[PDB]
RNA sequence: GAAUCUCUUUGAAGUGUAGUAUCUGUUCUUUUCAGUGUAACAACUGAAAUGACCUAGGCUC
């Protein structure tokens, strides 16, 4: 039941732990650190875990640290689209502009069931900081997601380009949030998503 | 669960077989179900919950439903039992109830008392005990006057005992006069007859305790005998009887009333009648005083011989009481006897017929070694010399019997050479000839060898010869008879300077080692135990270095016999015979043993520990403990309890000073049943070494400071434990600084519930007592003597309660009282001269 | 007694007499059941030796004991060597449902 | 069933014993088995009997001895008032 | 020494002359609490075990690991408790009215008690 | 007993008495008053205001 993992004893002086509470004291038993409840077994353990009482002591001490101060069905072919970047210019600055092309009705026209058919790809600067491979970093990516395709990246050295100052008349509709509404088209007609 | 259906049971429960009045109702039914038909894990519970809730329940639901269930035919010792123990509980929880259930209960449970078996007699005897407080004398007294007057035998038989244990339960004193109302009615006949069984019932169970209470008894034995009903007369005598053996000598100047019209009963009535007025008589014989006890014996002695050929199984029962009492007078003489009295007894009462029947045969056997006092010994095995050679194996055993009880009192040194020659003949006559299965043979015959020793040498061959004789043969139970008789034999050759045939008989039985009957083979192994222990090892033929090995495999036997002899034999050679056996196969053994103590038996288990102190003391104490410590980790109880047993030995034949730093490290390691039993086999350690702990107690305080201060009860309670023998045997070493440590770690834990908590922690604060003095222990109790918390006050009082009885004296001076702490105060504390 | 609880004593003021305990209760502190270093033997109070009872074995009171019982040295030193009559007047619910569980 | 023995062993000692406090005892109950003990052992030592002779200067020591005993009984104050 | 509660004292004067008695050593006030004593956080905490430095001197440490045959010599483990060991006593120990109340963790003050007198 | 040939291999579970701890599930105030209870709580036991007015409150009716 304990699925070959090692938890380490209380006094070891902390390797990541799946739930870094559950602990064993100085004796055998098991304890909850936040609940400061001892179980017998690794099955009374679950129990506390699916327990609402546990729960309940983790929402506490979330709020403690805020104090102190569709996931799953996702289809993925990973397949790399084409895009078309391209140095763009106007007035008064220099910004950057990407086009990208999708399927040509190839393989779409197996899957037509309204799941999300209607929502356009999206996109989201990320930082390096965190990677699958963790070696080096430093800079931020213009990522692009579509559900079939694979997502893609775009290198951005620059601290900032084209971050405009409020180049509509502040109309709310978040999408999903400012950067996207702000600048982005997608031609669902031709399946081309445009940024800049 | 509800295990093992009961249908006919069930459906006379109904109830839900699918409104507090109703869950109370129905969660009741359903406990009692649980407790009569279900499962162990399921009714242990719901004896807790019926106990917790018995005060909630109200008791006329809780009897309503629990009292008829025992009506039934179709209960078992088993499920009446599971039913009786809630009874007890209910009862002795509630405290108080009417007069009707009352009733009720005592007709329900009053039968237990006549079952054959003192199992249910004695659980029968603890309800009544605890209702009696319950209802009360006035209570009980209306309960048996309706039912004395009941036609039935069998019913008033019950109420009779059951009357008897409310008399000793709330005193014969306040019951008294009922006895007097039921034993001096006119009116009924049966009452007369019950209400003076009562008396008897009431001085069994008061035993001696019936002396300051005998005169009102014998008030209604002296009124109630003249009556005209012989039942009445004869239960009158027999209340005599028991009375008097109750009684012991002292009641005579009592007795001396009833003493006159027994006489003229027994020389009128005769028959029956006069069986039980000379069982009377007879019982009075011994607190008869010198002079009476000679005038009376004499007259009763001519009755006696007189009736010795009666057919009637009763009245020889009874001569054969007479004769056993009178024995003892000093005013017949061992040659009137003699002359007269034993002649005529020998030949009349020792006819085969006598020895068919058992219960007879008892009081024919306890009354002729009464006689053996008084008697000549060799007079009497003489006329027991022909009872031995008959050929009715059951006679033939009776007369061993008397032979044993006979011999073991007196001895046979007052035998001739002749006699004694044909002592011996005809008991290996009725030993080698014996064709039941009994186990007395050879116990008594042993007895006699002990008696004579010396004297057994040209008989002590032959004899041999037999055992021989029998160690070859077809039957497992002469086998292991055999057996046991070698191993009591053994001790007497020794006497004989016989070495080399202990020496031939070692090697037999070595070879019969092998044998595939466990029950005999234990026996075997029981005669090497004494073949070994008597003779010096240097000269044992195998030798034992041979032998052991193959013990080895033999632990592994199973059963039980076969582990007591060879764990008792492996430890003699032990202590004996450290050197031959190789370190190595000392390992095997302690492998062996390690696995063997998972036994349920105490003896095994508690002898299998004790050889561990031999094979430390032979052996490396590491090397034991190495095995030891790696067998705390195994969950069972047993074997972490008795593995720290092991270690406690180990430390005691070995010294602390090896064991200790080692238990301590396997206190490092963090499995809670690991330093369980690391804290336990140190309060064995400590409790077997009284002047050793001295010097170690302060390596010992820094480990019981992660004990006490665990948050496990178990932690906390063994480590009591060991400040319980700790500071017994350390106190007064000069310590008390560290003792001062350790109990202000125990102060926190008096409030700690739990019975075993409790009792621990109780038992550790009383040693602390010892070793710091009351003084200080005194003034934590005072700063908590009172206190508002009404549960602080419950438990502290617990402390001071036995405070207070182990020292008073010496809690004197520590009074915390002044002038203006108390009013009167005392006024010669403060004189100073 | 120690460990079952349900067991009652007798405490009364001992006699001269002193108890019996058969082989197999052999060794145990009629108190604690311990196996120690024993000291003084067990006197009873007359009220528990009269006849055949005074036979049994004063702990488990069913068999006929041989052996006299002794006090170990930490009863002897906690004084419940001299507080009364030893003695297990009811058979106690483990013997009970022991005798019941088997027949 | 365990604590419920503790309550006959706590009659049979407090029986034996004399005062033993169980839970609820009055300060007059309990402080009369103080003024008990602290008497008996007065009385009972013949060293510290000896000796409270002396400081009281009494003319006798069992005048002292017989004291303590009457000053174990409450009405023996007044008892004095009287004399 | 007297609190609130000593008012519902069933017999109050009586039990502040005996609380405020001078060698007497007040209840630990673990009392009114339903925590049984020890719910301690801080017992999660709390190490498990340390060896008087001179039982590890006897280097059965290393012997035996404890941590997730052993023989050794009879002087040197006689000699450990005895001639090593006769003057040796634990360092923290404790005083006339010291009470171990739940949240007390004594190994910081015996570093403390140590450290006092290291440094200066 | 000795001699030869072929082939193959190696190099067991379990019980009962008492008692404890720990999960998890589940429960939860409309307001008062008085009693029990409690160290005080808690908890338990009984009843029930309806209407009007003023800026939590009322010597209110
Ligand atoms: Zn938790
Ligand atoms: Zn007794
Ligand atoms: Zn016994
Ligand atoms: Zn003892």
């Amino acid at each position: 039941l304990s699925k070959g993992e090692n938890v380490p004893y209380t006094f070891q002086d902390e390797q990541v732990r799946s739930n870094p509470y559950i602990y064993k004291n100085h004796s055998g038993k098991l304890v909850c650190k936040l609940c400061n409840t001892m179980h017998m077994s690794w099955s009374s353990v679950e129990r506390h875990l699916g327990g609402k009482k546990h729960g309940l002591n983790v929402l506490r001490r979330g709020i403690s640290i805020e104090k102190s101060s569709d996931f799953r069905q996702q289809q993925k072919i990973i397949e790399a689209k084409q895009s078309l970047k391209n140095n763009g210019t106007i007035p008064g600055s220099v910004g950057l502009a990407i086009q990208v092309n999708y399927s040509s009705e190839v393989k779409e026209n197996s899957v037509d069931s309204d799941d999300k058919a209607k929502v356009p790809p999206l996109i989201r600067i990320v930082s390096g900081l965190e990677l699958s491979d963790t070696k080096q970093k430093g800079k931020k990516f213009l990522v692009i997601a579509y559900e079939p395709f694979e997502n893609i990246a775009i290198e951005l050295p620059p601290n900032e380009i084209l971050f405009s100052e409020n180049n509509d008349m502040d109309n709310n509709n978040d999408g999903v949030d400012e950067l996207n509404k702000k600048c982005t088209f997608w031609d669902a007609i031709s399946k081309l998503y445009y940024v800049q | 669960d509800l295990m093992f259906f009961k249908p006919s049971d069930h459906k006379y429960f109904a109830d839900v077989i699918s409104n507090k009045d109703e869950k109370k109702e129905r969660t009741l039914s359903m406990l009692l179900l649980k407790i009569k038909n279900g499962n162990t894990a399921s009714r242990r519970t719901s004896m807790r919950i019926l106990t917790d809730k018995a005060v909630t329940f109200g008791p006329e639901m809780i009897f309503n439903r629990l009292l008829p269930i025992l009506l039934d035919r179709s209960l078992e010792d088993q499920e009446r039992h599971l039913m009786i123990k809630t009874i007890d509980r209910v009862l002795y929880q509630l405290g108080d109830l009417t007069k009707p259930y009352v009733h009720k209960i005592l007709v329900v449970a009053a039968p237990l008392l006549i079952d054959e078996d003192p199992m249910v007699r004695s659980t029968g005897q603890e309800i009544i005990t605890n209702l009696s407080t319950v209802a009360g004398l006035k209570t009980i007294l209306t309960v048996m006057r309706p039912d004395i007057e009941n036609e039935d035998e069998y019913v008033r038989n019950v109420t009779s005992r059951a009357a008897a244990v409310v008399a000793k339960a709330l005193g014969v004193n306040q019951l008294l006069p009922f006895i007097n109302a039921a034993c001096h009615s006119r009116k009924s006949w049966k009452a007369r007859h019950t209400g003076i069984k009562i008396v008897q019932q009431i001085g069994i169970l008061l035993g001696i305790g019936v002396l300051n209470h005998l005169t009102g008894l014998m008030s209604c034995i002296k009124d109630c005998l003249m009556d005209d009903h012989v039942p009445v007369r004869i239960v009158t005598a027999h209340t005599l009887s028991t009375l008097a053996e109750n009684s012991y000598p002292y009641g005579i100047e009592v007795f001396n009333v009833v003493l006159e019209p027994l006489w003229k009963g027994i020389r009128s009535h005769r028959g029956k009648v006069l069986s039980s007025f000379l069982k009377a008589v007879g019982s009075m014989i011994p607190l008869m005083d010198p002079e009476y006890a000679g005038y009376y014996t004499t007259e009763a002695m001519r009755i006696i011989r007189r009736e010795f050929d009666s057919p009637d199984d009763e009245m020889k029962k009874t001569i054969l009481l007479v004769l056993q009492k009178c024995s003892a007078v000093e005013s017949i003489t061992p040659k009137f006897l003699r002359e007269e009295i034993a002649p005529e007894f020998f030949q009349k009462f020792w006819v085969r017929r006598v020895a068919l029947d058992r219960p007879l045969n008892k009081v024919v056997t306890y009354t002729t070694v009464t006689l053996a006092k008084k008697l000549g010994c060799s007079y009497t095995i003489d006329k027991l010399l022909t009872p031995l050679r008959d050929e009715a194996e059951p006679f033939r055993t009776m007369a061993v019997h008397a032979v044993t009880r006979t011999v073991n009192l007196l001895g046979t040194a007052d035998l001739d050479e002749r006699l004694e020659t044909r002592l011996i003949d005809a008991l290996l006559i009725a030993f080698q000839e014996q064709t039941n299965s009994d186990s007395i043979i050879f116990k008594g015959f042993g007895a006699v060898t002990v008696s004579l020793d010396i004297r057994m040498k040209p008989f002590l061959a032959p004899i041999v010869s037999t055992i021989l004789n029998h160690l070859k043969h077809k039957t497992p139970l002469v086998r292991q008879h055999a057996a046991d008789l070698c191993a009591i034999l053994i001790p007497v050759i020794k006497n004989c300077h016989e070495f080399e045939m202990l020496n031939k008989l070692n090697i037999i039985l070595y070879e019969s080692l092998g044998e595939v009957y466990p029950e005999v083979l234990g026996s075997i192994i029981n005669a090497m135990y004494c073949i070994t222990s008597v003779m010096d090892l240097d000269k044992l033929q195998p030798p034992i270095n041979q032998i052991l090995p193959t013990l080895t495999p033999i632990l592994r036997n199973k059963h039980r016999k076969v582990e007591v002899n060879t764990i008792k034999f492996v430890g003699l050679i032990g202590k004996l015979a450290p050197t031959y056996a190789p370190p190595k196969e000392w390992m095997r053994i302690c492998f062996e043993l390690l696995e063997l103590l998972k036994s349920t038996n105490k003896e095994i288990r508690r002898s299998a520990n004790a050889t561990f102190g031999f094979i430390a003391e032979a052996i490396g104490p590491h090397d034991v403990l190495v095995a030891l410590l790696n067998n705390l980790k195994v969950q069972e109880r047993q074997l972490r309890v008795c593995t720290a047993v092991a270690i406690g030995i180990v430390a005691k034949v070995c010294g602390p000073y090896n064991v200790l730093p080692v238990i301590m490290n396997e206190y490092t390691t963090p499995e809670t049943n690991v330093q369980n039993g690391v804290l336990k086999a140190m309060s064995f350690m400590f409790e077997y070494i009284g002047n050793m702990s001295k010097d170690y107690i302060y390596f010992i305080t820094p480990l019981l400071e992660d004990a006490l201060t665990d948050r496990d009860l178990v932690h906390r309670q063994t480590a009591s434990n060991v400040i319980t023998h700790l500071a017994l045997n350390c106190s007064g070493t000069g310590h008390e600084d560290a003792f001062i440590h350790l109990m202000n770690l125990l102060i926190p834990n008096i409030f700690e519930t739990s019975p075993h908590a409790i009792m621990r922690i109780l038992e550790g604060l009383e040693a602390l007592s010892q070793a710091l003095g009351p003084g200080l222990f005194m003034n934590y109790i005072w700063a908590g003597l009172f206190h508002p918390a009404k549960n602080v006050r419950k438990a502290f009082w617990r402390v001071y309660n036995n405070m207070y009885v182990m020292y008073q004296d010496a809690m004197v001076p520590f009074y915390p009282v002044t002038p203006d702490n108390n009013e009167e105060y005392i006024e010669e504390l403060d004189l100073v001269l | 007694s120690r460990h079952q609880f349900d067991l009652i004593m007798c405490l009364k003021q001992p006699g001269v007499q002193t108890g019996l305990l058969c082989e197999k209760c052999d060794g145990k502190c009629p108190i604690c059941d311990s196996y120690v270093r024993p000291k003084r033997k067990v006197r009873v109070c007359e009220n528990c030796s009269f006849g055949k009872q005074a036979k049994n074995c004063i702990i488990c009171n069913l068999n006929v004991g041989v052996n006299d019982a002794f006090y170990c040295w930490e009863c002897c030193r906690l004084g419940k060597d001299k507080d009364g009559c030893p003695r297990i007047l009811n058979l106690g619910s483990n013997r009970l449902d022991r005798h019941f569980e088997k027949k | 069933a365990e604590k419920q023995r503790q309550l006959k062993l706590q009659k049979i000692y407090k029986q034996k014993y004399i005062g033993l406090g169980d839970e609820s005892t009055t300060r007059e109950q309990w402080q009369r088995n103080v003024r008990n003990d602290t008497l008996n052992t007065l009385q009972g030592h013949s060293a510290s009997l000896e000796y409270v002779s002396l400081s009281r200067g009494d003319l006798s020591i069992r005048d002292t001895r017989i004291h303590l005993l009457k000053s174990m009984s409450p009405g023996y104050k007044a008892y004095l008032r009287e004399e | 020494i007297i609190e609130w509660y000593d008012c519902d004292a069933r017999y109050p004067g009586l039990l502040a002359s005996i609380k405020c008695t001078k060698n007497v050593i007040p209840v630990p006030s673990h009392w009114q609490s339903k925590k049984e004593y020890l719910s301690g956080r801080s017992l999660l905490g709390k190490r498990p075990f340390e060896l008087p430095d001179i039982i590890k001197k006897t280097n059965i440490e290393q012997m035996r690991s404890t941590l997730p045959a052993l023989d050794l010599d009879y002087k040197k483990l006689h000699d450990v408790f005895f001639k090593i060991g006769a003057n040796w006593k634990p360092d923290h120990l404790l005083c006339f009215g010291d009470v171990y109340y739940e949240n007390r963790n004594l190994f910081e003050e015996t570093n403390w008690k140590r450290m006092v007198d290291h440094k200066r």
